[PDB]
RNA sequence: CGGCUACCCACCCGACCCGUCUUGAAACACGGACCAAGGAGUCUAACACGUGCGCGAGUCGGGGGCUCGCACGAAAGCCGC
RNA sequence: GAGGGCGUGAAACCGUUAAGAGGUAAACGGGUGGGGUCCGCGCAGUCCGCCCGGAGGAUUCAACCCGGCGGCGGGUCCGG
């Protein structure tokens, strides 16, 4: 959430749950031992000042002052459609298969 | 992004249990034990998997709805079947091979159909 | 991490890495640099030349406060100024041309190197040497001093 | 008492774990392999009005 | 780059006629690798001197 | 005959002796765990005949065989009834095994789950009333 | 006994990538597909660069990736770094060329769009050219790194050009003894 | 969740101060509910409780339905004794039972002044 | 009826008591009556090199300041005139 | 089987019972044999699962269409 209003007097004591702010975020909150992927609910206005807060990559973040989004690395990465377009397999050798064992 | 959901999930991930010897997936839509990838239900946009009735009786069916991730309320939808075991399983052998939807895993599909047929009848 | 340490792993074997034969005791050559002109020369000579001795004027009270004088190179001399202003002074516009100041970006002492473009400027600084003198005076600009 | 307990990690790393964790929020694939229940929820990245 | 909508849900439950556009720390990429490293940094960064 | 696995050969095991620690028959502050002896004397080390044979890799197990019980499937351990149903699917090659801490209460419904589905269970008839 | 020839055949390459980053991992799954289904030497060469470590994949500069390309006959070519691209402060102007390669840095991303230009990931690469026809590899200075300025076989006895060890360059730190004719020998 | 910087979540403080606190702090810790009619009728949780009242067991292996009077109270060992619960020893002597008295429910009070005052400002804090 | 087993016994052959200094140990070389628990390459600074990550001709907030006094907050977040 | 230094009670060691053994001090490794405790197996009656040809009843699919929901796959990129 953003904007502290009292919704951390009403979720407060609800056990195992998490309240935290937006421009004060945490890893040791958003990814709880290390493993990525802790699910979360956000709010209107937090989920609108997200883009404000880390920009896009077409335009920085105009908050935190010299940072921009990270670079990406491969940018369309489902392997299976990659493999399977007919670029690839236009330029494949053969599927060889014979497994030709130990003669004795 | 199959492919990195694979890469973080098959290890480090939740269910996984890997005790005295090798790894069983264990995931709640899967057809096999094995923790493998082609044998994979939450990471797929295409999946099939059987369950038990909770009523006792037939072979309820679960496939992905593919229209829409990030809507798991929606995402899998869910069949009944109670048939005469042969009947359901040619059935299910239609609803996989006469689809495009998952050409692979027929005989997952079919041999979990099976024993649980089996499991089911006395 | 004692768990990714070698001595975790060393255990089980009597001399712990470091011979039985040899001993690692206490301090086997001396502590720090013993011998360095009686029985390390072989190292300290063909490792360290020029060691030991005096070589130079001594001067007391030194301050690296005076002898300040940070070099810039005519490679970055362009990028002390946007680049929008060079673009500018570079369409055709008229004879005139910018004014690159060295000493608001901080650098004392301008140094000629290869590479500048024949588009004129003049440029201000402390101290010029005259490689990057005649580089200025070549693309056509003008040298400048200030105090 | 002067062992070096704390450590310093790069701001720009800082900033790129929480975009990596938010990333990864994002997957319904990803959350459920960690523990939670997400079968009879709504959308994924879920967005209450600011009544709530 | 691909940037769906996402349906505002409202306290009842029933999604809203409000929609905001998902910002792109949504898209960016994932490292379990930075994860793991910049967590067990702060973890350390997280605990006092200790019995000595 | 209770469930008469899939096929599994005659399973040779090339020692069944799990081998002894040099001089533990002398002494009984010496536990019978194998251990390498690192003396620069030992006739253990230098493989005198007579003497106790050190374990090596030559001793090893076929991996076609490796871990099997010889009722012929390979063992693997259960607390409840999730873990349980994980074997639905490979149950002709893999038995359960009801871990030692799970009380008479559930086991008996853990046993009665896998004479449902079919999953042998190496100790089904311990700890009842 | 078989050999008295010694024991050396294990070679000391590295055939796993030895970083645990997932999208170097999914580059090396798809380029040992290709160089394993393709039988082109450019995905032989771009597979191995694909496991080198961090050091042997130096940064290419910008100038140097320009003046390779203004070569004769490279023009249509796409200039292909394995490694990163570093913007650089010493030329003026870029021309048009396609550049694919790994993490091209934010400046230099920006020169080559607003020349007008076009880069690639190797995904996008392998989408296009999967034996890398009209594709011309560069690599970077692997010797300019500076700790390659120590190796020798000395720093100083037959004048040996390697820069010994000490904290800071100034006067009377290792200077004196073997430096300079006056005091005892020279080198 | 506890938010005073000056209140201990200890565990080895909170024993300490437990079983090291004076008498007239034993006597609010030996305390007793009040039955859900007199709690009605009187508008108030819980008591302390004194030599003079009726109690009956809630649990334990003396259970149920047996209100008696209250006799002695060892704050030393938080420990009341009540009239009915007895036992005998091996030599035919009786003894009383301990009872912890969080397993007390107060069915009548004693009336007195300062009884009066404590249930008009439990009353009236509780507003 | 089948059974390996750290059960016991029989028999054949091999079979010297371990640890270390040592060119040489079963040594008429030294230490060890037996058993349980404790018991030894840690930490900091500095340097060199290899490795992994981020940014890149830059990089680094490790010193301060900024946020409401909230367990986890001695955290985390931000500064860039 | 918690009896006032009293939870749990290991080893060295000792007593007793049960088994076996005894001239080359005892102990060990390889190989077997004999006995014992105990496990499994049902003890010349133990194999199971599928398909096909035969002897019974009891059900209702299916083949075919109607009705309905949900999903797959493509097209005018129609409608946006
Ligand atoms: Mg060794
Ligand atoms: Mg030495
Ligand atoms: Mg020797
Ligand atoms: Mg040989
Ligand atoms: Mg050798
Ligand atoms: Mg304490
Ligand atoms: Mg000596
Ligand atoms: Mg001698
Ligand atoms: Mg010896
Ligand atoms: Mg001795
Ligand atoms: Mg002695
Ligand atoms: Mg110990
Ligand atoms: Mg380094
Ligand atoms: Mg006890
Ligand atoms: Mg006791
Ligand atoms: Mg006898």
């Amino acid at each position: 959430y953003n904007e502290d209003n009292g919704i951390i007097k009403a979720f407060r004591n609800i056990p195992g749950i998490t309240l935290l702010n937006v421009s004060k975020l945490n890893i040791l909150k958003l990814a709880p031992g290390g493993h990525v992927g802790r699910f979360c609910i956000w709010t209107e206005s937090a989920f609108r000042k997200l883009d404000e807060l880390y920009g896009t990559w077409r335009k920085a973040a105009s908050l935190k002052s010299n940072y921009n989004l990270p670079m990406h690395k491969m940018i369309n990465t489902d392997l299976s459609r990659i493999l399977k377009s007919p670029e690839i397999q236009r330029a494949l050798r053969a599927p060889r298969k014979k497994i030709h064992r130990r003669v004795l | 992004s199959a492919h990195l959901q694979w890469m973080v999930v098959r290890n480090c991930s939740s269910f996984l249990i890997k005790r005295n010897k090798q790894t069983y997936s264990t995931e709640p839509n899967n057809l096999k034990a094995r923790n493998s990838f082609r044998y994979n239900g939450l990471i797929h946009r295409k999946t099939v998997g059987v369950e038990p009735a909770a009523d006792g009786k037939g072979v309820v069916v679960v496939i992905k709805r593919r229209s829409g991730q990030r809507k798991p309320a929606t995402s899998y939808v869910r069949t009944t079947i109670n048939k005469n075991a042969r009947a359901t399983l040619s059935s299910i052998r239609h609803m996989i091979r006469k689809n495009k939807y998952r050409p692979d895993l027929r005989m997952a599909a079919i041999r979990r159909a099976s024993a649980i047929l089996r499991s089911q009848k006395p | 991490p004692s768990r990714l340490r070698k001595t975790r792993k060393l255990r089980g074997h009597v001399s712990h890495g470091h011979g039985r034969i040899g001993k690692h005791r206490k301090h086997p050559g001396g502590r720090g640099n013993a011998g360095g002109l009686h029985h390390h020369r072989i190292n300290f000579d063909k490792y360290h030349p020029g060691y030991f001795g005096k070589v130079g004027m001594k001067h007391y009270h030194l301050k690296r406060n005076q002898s300040f004088c940070p070099t810039v190179n005519l490679d970055k001399l362009w990028t002390l100024v946007s680049e929008q202003t060079r673009v500018n002074a570079a369409k055709n516009k008229t004879g005139a041309a910018p004014i690159i100041d060295v000493v608001r970006s901080g650098y004392y002492k301008v140094l000629g190197k290869g590479k500048l473009p024949k588009q004129p400027v003049i440029v201000k600084a402390k101290f010029f040497s005259r490689r990057a003198e005649e580089k200025i005076k070549s693309v056509g600009g003008a040298c400048v001093l200030v105090a | 008492t002067w062992r070096r307990w704390h450590r310093r990690v790069n701001t720009t790393q800082k900033r790129y774990a929480i975009c990596s964790a938010l990333a990864a929020s994002a997957l319904p694939a990803l959350v459920m392999s960690k523990g939670h229940r997400i079968e009879e929820v709504p959308e994924l990245p879920l967005v209450v009005e600011d009544k709530v | 780059c691909a940037r769906p909508l996402i349906s505002v849900y409202s306290e009842k439950g029933e999604s809203s006629g409000k929609n905001v556009t998902l910002p792109a720390v949504f898209k960016a990429p994932i490292r379990p690798d930075i994860v793991n490293f910049v967590h067990t940094n702060l973890r350390k960064n997280n605990r006092q001197p200790y019995a000595v | 005959a209770a469930l008469r696995p899939l096929v599994k050969p005659k399973i040779v095991k090339k020692r069944t002796k799990k081998f002894i620690r040099h001089q533990s028959d002398r002494y009984v502050k010496i536990k019978r765990n194998w251990r390498k002896p690192r003396g620069i004397d030992n006739r253990v080390r230098r493989r005198f005949k007579g003497q106790i044979l050190m374990p090596n890799i030559g001793y090893g197990s076929n991996k076609k065989t490796k871990h099997m019980l010889p009722s012929g499937f390979r063992k693997f351990l259960v607390h409840n009834v999730k873990e349980l149903e994980v074997l639905l699917m490979c149950n002709k090659s893999y038995c359960a095994e009801i871990a030692h801490n799970v009380s008479s209460k559930n086991r008996k419904a853990i046993v009665e789950r896998a004479a449902q589905l079919a999953i042998r269970v190496t100790n089904p008839n311990a700890r009842l009333r | 006994g078989v050999d008295i020839r010694h024991n050396k055949d294990r070679k000391v390459r590295r055939k796993e990538p030895k970083s645990q980053d997932i999208y170097l991992r999914l580059l090396v799954k798809l380029y040992r597909f290709l160089a394993r289904r393709t039988n082109s030497t450019f995905n032989q060469v771009v597979l191995k660069r694909l496991f080198m470590s961090r050091t042997n994949r130096p940064p290419l500069s910008l100038s140097r990736m320009i003046r390779k390309m203004k070569l004769p006959g490279r023009e249509n070519k796409t200039a292909v770094v394995v490694g990163t691209i570093t913007d650089d402060v010493r030329v003026q102007e870029v021309p048009k060329l396609k550049v694919c390669a790994l993490r091209v840095t934010s400046r230099a991303r920006s020169r080559i769009l607003r020349a007008g230009g076009k880069i690639l990931t190797f995904d996008q690469l392998a989408l296009d050219s999967p034996k890398g026809c009209g594709t011309v590899l560069l690599s970077g200075p692997r010797k300019g790194r500076e700790v390659y300025r120590h190796f020798g076989k000395a720093p100083g006895t037959p004048h040996s050009h390697t820069k010994p060890y000490v904290r800071s360059k100034g006067r009377k730190f290792e200077r004196a003894r073997g430096r300079r004719a006056s005091r005892g020998y020279k080198n | 969740m506890k938010f005073n910087p000056f209140v201990t979540s200890d565990r080895s403080k909170n024993r300490k101060r437990h079983f090291n606190a004076p008498s007239h702090i034993r006597r609010k810790i030996m305390s007793s509910p009040l039955s859900k009619e007199l709690r009605q009728k009187y508008n108030v949780r819980s008591m302390p409780i004194r030599k003079d009242d009726e109690v009956q067991v809630v649990r334990g292996h003396y259970k149920g339905q047996q209100i008696g009077k209250v006799v002695q109270v060892y704050r030393k060992k938080y420990v009341i004794y009540i009239e009915r619960v007895q036992r005998e020893k091996a030599n035919g002597t009786t003894v009383h039972v301990g009872i912890h008295p969080s397993k007390v429910v107060i069915t009548r009070l004693k009336l007195d002044k300062d009884r009066k005052k404590i249930l008009e400002r439990k009353a009236k804090s509780r507003q």
